[PDB]
């Protein structure tokens, strides 16, 4: 409570901050939902129409 | 209907005349018109629109086809059926596809890693076994009454 | 605590693992040891249901617990002195259960001891 | 059997003698009158089968199958009463006479107990259903997937007819329960294998067996709303029924000859789930699954379990049952929309909420909700097969999240989203089609109460 | 109950308390057909804070097209009435 | 029930929901602090965690040298 | 008050 | 109607908008939104809210109870 | 080994308001927490500590 | 009751007296005798107005019962009278024994749920039944196929007594 | 510090160099673009808007595309070396993967029941 | 840039055409043309509890005692507890007392 | 989404769409409104001090590494209006917004439940005969023969008259139908 209380402090505080990979990570779900929902059902419809289907 | 075989779609082009029949049969300028390879998939004179879903395309503009995001007459990606909103996006995010691949693996390789850590160096507490009485509770767990088991002894301390 | 430091970082020789627990006989060092003795018998803790996990040497005293909250089951806020009781007799097994550990060790220590003496 | 014979019989005097104003009133009526009298097989009491007499007879395992051809006939006259309304009294009328000979040879067929009278009636239920497909179908290639359907099932048949005179030459009789009772072992060798083979492959063709099974889709593209009931939830059932028929007198040497074919159904239940996912057509797409259940079918008939003979009969009746109903579905939007794109008609479920209810509790069917007997059908194939191998699980899982991938991408895809504005031809609704999947619905709903009725030989 | 209905009135009224709050256009000369460069002295970046500022008043954004069409209070009303749907 | 929309000042508070908000923030607090006069075994327990450095060689057993 | 007409679909039949 | 507030109220003092003002006028830059941003810091809305005041809210309240349920308890026993 | 001094110390004369010892950034605001909380969380840990010699059991 | 305790078995029930050692009353007990008086006592009027109208007319019904053919293992092959005789006997005891393996399972899942955290031990002599029942079944009904006939349990009961005459050699 | 792009997470629009390197032809390229798309708009709406039709607009766009789909694959389909081979392992490879994994789990489970050291507990309905 | 004329002028027209529109939205009085309280506790709470709650307990408990416990395994429960001290109702003994538990701290 | 695009976006125009773009996400960062603000003017301080650029070859150069500026110093997750493209509440009654061809296959009790209503509705099925008519007219009048074409619409150019294609934008149903 109080580290995330000092936190929000400074985010009240007059400062831009370069943003980090750790709370991009955070923010963007750990790049699961990104990176598996488009690997996954790429390769699986392309699996599926261009071999099974067509070939 | 009324659909000929003239604006059907049809066989590989070759002559540069047979290539602009094309492009004006799938509505599209000579230049931007250009077909798949030939190398006998099946693909024929349909062209190779890029690999691009549809969630790229402007949302605020009053599309023919609204949930699809296409107007009316242009020609139709050959993986529409892929690139639907429904399903497999394209569209730019705000790291590199690189970035995401590597700090995921990453992420998963070290906590495999740390788990292992902590498995191979458990913590617990320093405090000997729970103690149980009647032979460690042989005829409760199921115990043949007739063999008589190891005596298992406890001692106070 | 601080014997995982003791086993993981100074030495494994002498800071014990909880499995082999005991690894040393219990006639050496106790001239008499006593048996360890229990009220609850087999055939009360089959009739009052006590699940396996909880068939140990503070049986008695859950079996009071029980039995005041079976009889007052309205005003469950009535079983504090008997579950007291219980937690107290529980205090007592986990504390017989860390002399046990920590005599080991002193036998482990004791043990190279005389390694290092011979 | 003859009591439901002979009026399945009289029904075509019945269709050429009444009025034009009352042909389709009196023949649906009368038709439904020949369901609830073929209802009456369902007495059994005890294990001896009912043999009426020296030609028919009824059976666990065929009774089911006789009830859904005699409950589907009204069912095919009322989806097939609108799409004939512009047409000829007398070509109405003979559209008619094809659906109710099909009935009355497929009553036969499941009734016949001989093989060879099976194999008649197995051709003579070929001949109409091409008759349909090729007069009453709509584009141009109808003809051509006629052609692919007839000559797969006869390069099929033949080597089966082969087989039973041969097997009649060996035996004496070829009567079913003759062969049941005085069955020989096999010395398994490589003419053995050829007529296991020989009497096999027909009812391979027609499940259809993956690879072999390129006529069905474009088949069921082709054919009307009648035709494709009739293939989908009668003809594959009837190749099943002679696989397990045929089954009897093959033994040892199945055990290993049904390697191959066991490999080739889980395969092509994956990849026909797959085309599933990738298919642009809407009846093409419910005939890959029919396709990727018919491979379960044979899965579980060629595994020879008493589990796997039980799934197979529960899910011959379920997908019958609900493939008829999901055509019925893409028929009535064939009708509204003049086409079969899957993709063109997408927010269904705004302008008809019954219709899209019916849409849902047939996908809902499809992808085996529990506790229905598609599930049912399909959880002791699954059984089963882990019986006889443990690694089919896998093949298994890959076929069960595909197979509600694409009936949940066929509901998402047809009913909701946004509706396209630009398809002013969009009429309420007919109470006959939704009498029709009404019709389709409850004895789903009655077989799910009570699945006692669709066990089958075994159990 | 909740959400009150939009007016033609209130609208205007609301557009013309976001203009008199800025700064750059003094409010006594500043009509409800006033131009943003004509008579008003503006350029196109204030007219982009003036666009947002108003998104950010009535809780929807504009499309960049039609907000770059957007040039004076009137059609500002006018835009937000047809999308709202406010005809009285 | 129904209250007028006010354009950009501090809405008007009906004294239902502040009377039932205070009322609920305070039966929170007054049962928070009921049990922790009453059974504060939330820090410490009440169990005194014995320092085993300090147990001695007679009652642990171990033989003398 | 300020009743508006909604649309609805054929739901009669 | 719904009647609007006078906007010449909507003045700047005492506000962290002129902290962020006297920050831009010594860089020299003019901020033309304060006025319209100068709502949420007046009025009703002029108060700094702390953790403390959210947190405990209603705890001399909840004390009050508990000293009277102790004085009960002590009364009863 | 670069030089990276003058870029560092632009990063110092911000005229924000923001005191020398917080002017790191956030990691130093986070170790001026920790070492806030635990000087005085030892320090109350001594007073306790030398109140319970004081007082023997 | 229709059921009988010679093959549904059941220990008498031992319920403890009441001891309320509170002065609060039991809402239990208040909630279940308002239950009787309002519900329990209709449905058991119109039970005995149901009961007393069946007795008014009360009707019989038999359980049947086959004579015991000769087995298939006098049947000569090829006779296909005899042999549907014997397979239609065997298909009825295969049920029989179906109904059977259900009442052990059934005794098993009553004994499990009656005994609760003592099935360990209080549940012995029912697990060893239905361990020996299950063997028993194994030996004689198991891998027969979908197609299990007589012919086929002959042919597996005649293999195992093979096996177990060459094992009983040495 | 730069965006590397994929053909799963495309390149902005806003950031290809292909757009500040900007020419004539590739202006008035996008130019007849516009004029075709507004070409098919105006057809569509004046389709869209006649109050005489009474059946939905036929789409040859998706007809054309069903055809490329459905029918056409055939007709233009040649055998390479490439699609034969890779015709052959996508319908050979995995069945005899499976026959593989298959036939040595069931030979396995036959000669554990035969040499007796695989137990059946309870399996009496398989 | 601002609008054209072209579209100013359109715009304006389709917005009055708008309005038209949705004035013409608006119902007539008329619209739609369509074809014992006493307390909530006394009468709201009363019938509810009486058909809702008291006619499906009867076809319930009608259920549960002469079509379950009619059935030989349907309702099976688990043994009661019992302790030391207690007396059976069904046979009539009263179970034995525990020891002297000689820990007598706590 | 009243007005339809152009074909290539004007470099003015690029440079709003960025300042807009960036406003937004710099609101998104900062959250709170006097930190916003300054920052905003500080954004807008920027914005001035490059605009008096005369190459404008220097100026694409300043677009573009603006541009690269902005996709490195995003927000990964900007706030987003409710009815804006990827909001929450957007395209949520879709569902309800029922075209309204339906009334014409209403059964006759449901049109004898409204009359006036449907009085109303035939009067402008009326009114969008004739000014269908006279609008196709006017739009074949107005196509030029050859050269550039673009997305937008004529206006009726003479009294009484209605707009060509007015229909859908007319007669679209709210967005807000329930
Ligand atoms: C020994 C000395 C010579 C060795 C040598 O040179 O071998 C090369 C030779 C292949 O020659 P290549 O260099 O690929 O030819 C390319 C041309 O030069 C240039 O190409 P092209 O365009 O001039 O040729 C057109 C086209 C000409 O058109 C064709 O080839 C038509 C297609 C022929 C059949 C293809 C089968 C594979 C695809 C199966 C798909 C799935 C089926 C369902 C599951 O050629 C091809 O497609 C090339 C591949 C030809 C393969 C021929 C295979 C013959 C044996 C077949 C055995 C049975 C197969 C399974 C049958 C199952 C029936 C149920 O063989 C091999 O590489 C090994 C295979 C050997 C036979 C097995
Ligand atoms: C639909 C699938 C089509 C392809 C597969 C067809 C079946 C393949 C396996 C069976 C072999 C062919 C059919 C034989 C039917 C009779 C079988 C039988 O009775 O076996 C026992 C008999 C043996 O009789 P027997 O068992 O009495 O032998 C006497 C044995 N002693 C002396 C020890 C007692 O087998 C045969 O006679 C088989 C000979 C077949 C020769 C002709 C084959 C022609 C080609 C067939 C396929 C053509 C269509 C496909 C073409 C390609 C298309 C892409
Ligand atoms: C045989 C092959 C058939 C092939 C297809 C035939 C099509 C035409 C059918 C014509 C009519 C024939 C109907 C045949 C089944 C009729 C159902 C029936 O009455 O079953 C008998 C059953 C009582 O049988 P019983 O012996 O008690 O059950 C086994 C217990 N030992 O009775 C009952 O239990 C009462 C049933 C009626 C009461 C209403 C039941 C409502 C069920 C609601 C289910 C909700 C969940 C559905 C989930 C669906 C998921 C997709
Ligand atoms: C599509 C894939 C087809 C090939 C699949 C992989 C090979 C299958 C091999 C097979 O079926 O093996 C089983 C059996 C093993 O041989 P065995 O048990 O010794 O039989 C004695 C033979 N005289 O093998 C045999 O008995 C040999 C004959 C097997 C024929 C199986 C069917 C082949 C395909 C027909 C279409
Ligand atoms: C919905 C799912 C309901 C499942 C329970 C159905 C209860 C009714 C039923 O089917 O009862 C069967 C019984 C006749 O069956 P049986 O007793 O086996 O036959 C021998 C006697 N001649 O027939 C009767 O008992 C007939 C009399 C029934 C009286 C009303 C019973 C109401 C039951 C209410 C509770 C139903 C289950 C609740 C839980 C549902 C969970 C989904
Ligand atoms: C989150 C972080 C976001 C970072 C965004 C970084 C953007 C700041 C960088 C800049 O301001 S560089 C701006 C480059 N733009 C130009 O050079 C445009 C200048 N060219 C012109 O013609 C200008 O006069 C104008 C302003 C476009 C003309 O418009 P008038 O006002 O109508």
């Amino acid at each position: 409570f109080l580290i995330a209380l000092e936190l929000n402090n400074l985010t009240m505080k007059l400062s831009m901050n370069k943003a980090n990979p750790y709370s991009s990570f955070s923010t963007l779900l750990g790049f699961f939902p990104s990176i598996i929902h488009r690997i996954t059902p790429m390769k699986s419809l392309n699996l599926s129409l261009k071999t099974s289907l067509t070939l | 209907f009324h659909m000929t075989k003239d604006m059907l779609p049809g066989s590989y082009p070759r002559t540069p005349e047979e290539r602009a029949a094309a492009a004006k049969k799938y509505n599209m300028r000579v230049e931007d018109y250009e077909p798949y390879p030939d190398d006998g998939m099946g693909y024929g004179d349909y062209p190779m629109l890029p690999n691009r879903s549809q969630h790229e395309r402007d949302p605020w503009y009053q599309w023919d086809h609204s949930e699809l995001r296409m107007n009316w007459g242009e020609p139709i990606h050959w993986d529409l059926d892929m690139y639907i909103r429904n399903r497999v996006d394209t569209s730019p995010t705000p790291v590199s596809w690189d970035v995401m691949c590597k700090h995921l693996f990453g992420f998963v390789a070290f906590m495999v890693f740390m788990f292992w850590v902590g498995h191979v160096f458990p913590s617990y507490q320093p405090v000997g076994p729970k103690q149980y009485p009647y032979n460690n509770l042989y005829l409760e767990r199921g115990g043949d009454p007739t063999k008589e088991p190891e005596p298992v002894v406890h001692y106070d301390i | 605590g601080a014997h995982l430091t003791r086993r993981y970082l100074w030495d494994a020789s002498v800071e014990p693992d909880p499995e082999k627990i005991p690894s040393f006989p219990p006639d050496l060092g106790f001239p008499e040891r006593k048996e360890r003795v229990m009220v609850a018998t087999q055939q009360e803790m089959m009739d009052a249901q006590l699940t396996l996990q909880q068939r140990d040497y503070c049986a008695h005293y859950l079996i009071r617990l029980l039995k005041c909250k079976r009889d007052s089951f309205p005003n469950f806020l009535a079983c504090k002195h008997e579950q007291h009781d219980w937690d107290y007799c529980e205090h007592l097994d986990y504390v017989k259960r860390m002399k046990e550990f920590e005599r080991e060790r002193r036998l482990l220590q004791r043990k190279k001891r005389r390694a290092l003496k011979e | 059997m003859l009591k439901i014979i002979l009026p399945s019989l009289m029904l075509l005097p019945l269709t050429w003698l009444s009025s034009p104003k009352k042909t389709w009133t009196n023949v649906t009526s009368y038709s439904f009158l020949i369901s609830l009298t073929s209802l009456t097989l369902l007495w059994q009491t005890d294990e001896n089968y009912k043999n009426f007499s020296n030609m028919f007879s009824s059976d666990p395992l065929s009774t089911p199958l006789i009830i859904l051809t005699a409950w589907l006939l009204p069912l095919m006259l009322m989806a097939s009463q609108n799409h004939l309304k512009k047409d000829n009294n007398v070509l109405q009328k003979l559209y008619i006479s094809m659906l109710i000979s099909l009935q009355i040879l497929l009553i036969m067929t499941f009734s016949a107990t001989e093989l060879i009278m099976f194999y008649i009636l197995f051709e003579a239920t070929l001949i109409p259903t091409l008759i349909i497909i090729t007069r009453w179908g709509n584009q141009t290639e109808r003809l051509n997937a006629g052609i692919y359907f007839l000559f797969y099932t006869l390069i099929g048949s033949i080597p089966l007819l082969i087989a039973l005179i041969l097997i009649q030459n060996h035996v004496g009789t070829l009567n079913l329960m003759i062969l049941s009772f005085t069955t020989h072992t096999l010395d398994a060798s490589w003419s053995n294998n050829l007529l296991w083979l020989a009497c096999m492959m027909a009812f391979l063709i027609k499940m259809p067996l993956y690879g072999v099974h390129l006529w069905l889709p474009k088949a069921h593209v082709e054919a009307p709303i009648a035709g494709s009931m009739i293939l989908a939830a009668i003809l594959l059932k009837l190749g099943s029924y002679g696989m397990i028929r045929i089954s009897i007198i093959l033994d040892p040497l199945t055990k290993y000859m049904a390697y191959p074919f066991i490999l080739l159904s889980l395969w092509g239940m994956i990849m026909t789930s797959s085309i599933c996912l990738r298919q642009t057509d809407l009846k093409s797409l419910i005939a890959y699954s029919s396709v990727s259940h018919m491979a379960l079918v044979i899965a579980s008939i060629m595994i020879q379990t008493p589990w796997s003979f039980m799934g197979a009969t529960m899910l011959m009746i379920a997908h019958g049952l609900t493939s008829s109903l999901l055509f019925c579905l893409a028929n009535s939007n064939y009708e509204r929309i003049h086409s079969r794109t899957m993709i063109m008609a997408r927010g269904l479920q705004m302008v008809f909420p019954l219709m899209a209810t019916w849409w849902l509790m047939a996908s809902l069917a499809n992808l085996a909700l529990p506790p229905s007997i598609n599930l049912m059908g399909e959880l002791f194939i699954t059984m089963s097969l882990f019986s006889w191998s443990n690694f089919t699980i896998i093949l298994m899982g890959i076929n069960i999240i595909i197979t509600g991938m694409y009936s949940m991408y066929m509901i998402i895809t047809t009913q909701r989203g946004k509706l396209t504005n630009h398809m002013i031809n969009l009429q309420p609704s007919h109470t006959r089609e939704l009498t029709l999947m009404a019709l389709h619905m409850i004895p789903l709903i009655l077989l799910t109460t009570s699945p006692k009725l669709i066990t089958g030989l075994t159990m | 109950s909740d959400a009150p209905p939009l007016t033609l009135d209130g609208i205007k009224d609301r557009v013309l308390y976001v203009l008199k709050l800025y700064d750059k256009i003094d409010p006594e000369k500043l009509s409800v057909n006033s131009h943003f460069m004509k008579d008003l002295g503006l350029d196109s970046l204030d007219q982009v804070e003036i666009i947002m500022a108003m998104e950010d008043e009535f809780g929807f954004e504009i499309p960049d097209i039609d907000a770059e069409k957007l040039m004076c209070p009137q059609e500002i009303v006018d835009y937000i009435a047809d999308k709202k749907d406010v005809y009285e | 029930v129904h209250i007028q929309p006010r354009y950009r000042e501090f809405p008007q508070l009906t004294r239902s929901q502040v009377i039932q908000g205070e009322f609920l923030s305070s039966l929170m607090w007054f049962w928070i602090l009921w049990r922790f006069w009453h059974d504060s075994d939330a820090v410490l327990g009440h169990f005194s965690y014995p320092d085993p450095s300090q147990w001695t060689d007679e009652e642990l057993g171990i033989p003398p040298d | 008050g300020k009743r508006l007409f909604v649309v609805k679909p054929s739901l009669y039949y | 109607k719904m009647e609007l507030p006078d906007y010449r109220q909507w003045k700047i003092e005492g506000t962290p908008l002129e902290t962020v003002q006297k920050k831009l006028a010594a860089r020299g830059l003019r901020d033309p939104w304060a006025r319209n941003e100068a709502w949420r810091y007046m009025g009703g809305f002029a108060g700094n809210i702390t953790f403390p005041s959210v947190i405990l809210k209603g705890f001399k309240w909840g004390f009050a109870a508990f000293v009277v349920a102790l004085g009960a308890e002590y009364f009863l026993d | 080994f670069e030089n990276k001094v003058p870029e560092k110390q632009k990063l110092f004369q911000e005229d924000n308001g923001m005191p020398v010892h917080l002017k790191g950034g956030a990691s130093d605001a986070l170790l001026y927490r920790a070492t806030m909380a635990l000087t005085l969380g030892g320090t109350a840990y001594a007073i306790y500590l030398l109140a319970m010699a004081a007082f023997p059991k | 009751d229709s059921w009988d305790k010679d093959v549904y078995p059941e220990p008498p029930s031992r319920t403890p007296a009441p001891s309320p050692q509170t002065s609060l009353p039991n809402p239990i007990t208040y909630l279940t005798k308002a239950y009787d008086l309002v519900v329990d006592w209709p449905v058991t009027l119109v039970r005995e107005f149901i009961e007393r109208q069946h007795a008014k007319n009360r009707t019989y019904y038999y359980h049947r019962q086959y004579r015991r053919v000769p087995d298939i293992t006098e049947c000569k092959e090829g006779d296909v009278l005899c042999i549907y005789e014997a397979e239609m006997q065997w298909r009825r005891d295969f049920k029989v024994d179906q109904e059977i393996m259900n009442i052990i399972q059934e005794r098993l899942k009553a004994c499990q749920q009656r005994e609760g955290e003592n099935y360990q031990q209080n549940c012995a002599k029912e697990l060893e039944q239905f361990t020996k029942v299950t063997k028993a079944y194994q030996d004689r009904y198991l891998d027969l196929g979908a197609y299990y006939s007589a012919r086929k349990c002959l042919a597996k009961q005649k293999q195992r007594m093979l096996e177990e005459r060459k094992a009983a050699r040495q | 510090s730069k965006y590397k792009p994929a053909p799963l997470a495309t390149l902005p629009s806003t950031l290809d160099p292909a757009e500040y390197d900007v020419s004539p032809e590739t202006r008035r390229a996008q130019v007849e673009r516009l004029s075709i798309r507004a070409r098919l708009k105006r057809e569509y709406l004046l389709q869209y808007n006649d109050p005489k039709r009474v059946s939905h607009i036929e789409d040859p766009a998706l007809i054309r595309w069903t055809y490329a789909r459905s029918a056409n694959i055939y007709p233009n389909f040649r055998p390479t070396p490439k699609n034969s081979l890779l015709g052959a392992v996508a319908g050979f490879g995995p069945l005899i993967f499976w026959y593989y994994v298959f036939k040595t789990d069931r030979d396995r489970k036959e000669r554990l029941i035969q040499e007796g050291k695989l137990d059946r507990k309870f399996n009496i309905s398989y | 840039s601002g609008y054209t004329p072209d579209e100013k002028l359109r715009l304006q027209q389709l917005r009055e055409l708008r309005r038209r529109w949705l004035k013409d939205q608006e119902l007539s009085p008329r619209e739609p043309v369509l074809p014992k309280n006493m307390v909530f506790k006394a009468y709201r709470s009363s019938l509810f509890a009486v058909s809702h709650v008291l006619i499906p307990m009867w076809f319930v408990h009608y259920y549960v005692k002469y079509h379950m416990a009619t059935k030989p395994y349907t309702i099976v429960s688990s043994k009661p507890r019992i302790f030391p001290g207690d007396t059976i109702l069904e046979t009539g003994e009263v179970i034995p007392p525990m020891r002297d538990f000689p820990d007598q701290h706590h | 989404a009243f007005c339809a695009p152009p074909a290539y976006l004007t470099h003015q125009q690029k440079v709003l769409r960025l300042y807009k773009r960036a406003l937004r996400h710099l609101e998104s960062w900062c959250i709170h409104r006097d930190k916003y603000r300054y920052f905003a003017c500080l954004m807008r301080a920027r914005f001035e001090e490059h605009k008096n650029e005369k190459d404008m070859m220097r100026a694409t150069q300043l677009l573009r590494e603006a541009e690269e500026e902005f996709w490195q110093n995003q927000h990964p997750q900007p706030y987003i209006f409710p009815d804006s493209p990827g909001g929450t509440s957007f395209e949520r009654y879709e569902c309800y917004k029922v075209p309204e061809w339906c009334l014409d296959y209403w059964h006759p009790s449901e049109k004898a439940m409204y009359p006036d209503y449907f009085s109303k509705r035939e009067q402008w099925k009326k009114l969008r005969m004739e000014s269908w008519d006279r609008e196709v007219k006017q739009l074949q009048e107005e196509t030029s023969p050859d050269g550039i074409m673009t997305e937008a619409l004529p206006p009726a150019r003479r009294e009484g008259d209605l707009p060509p294609l007015w229909w859908h934008i007319v007669t679209r149903p709210r967005e807000r139908p329930t």
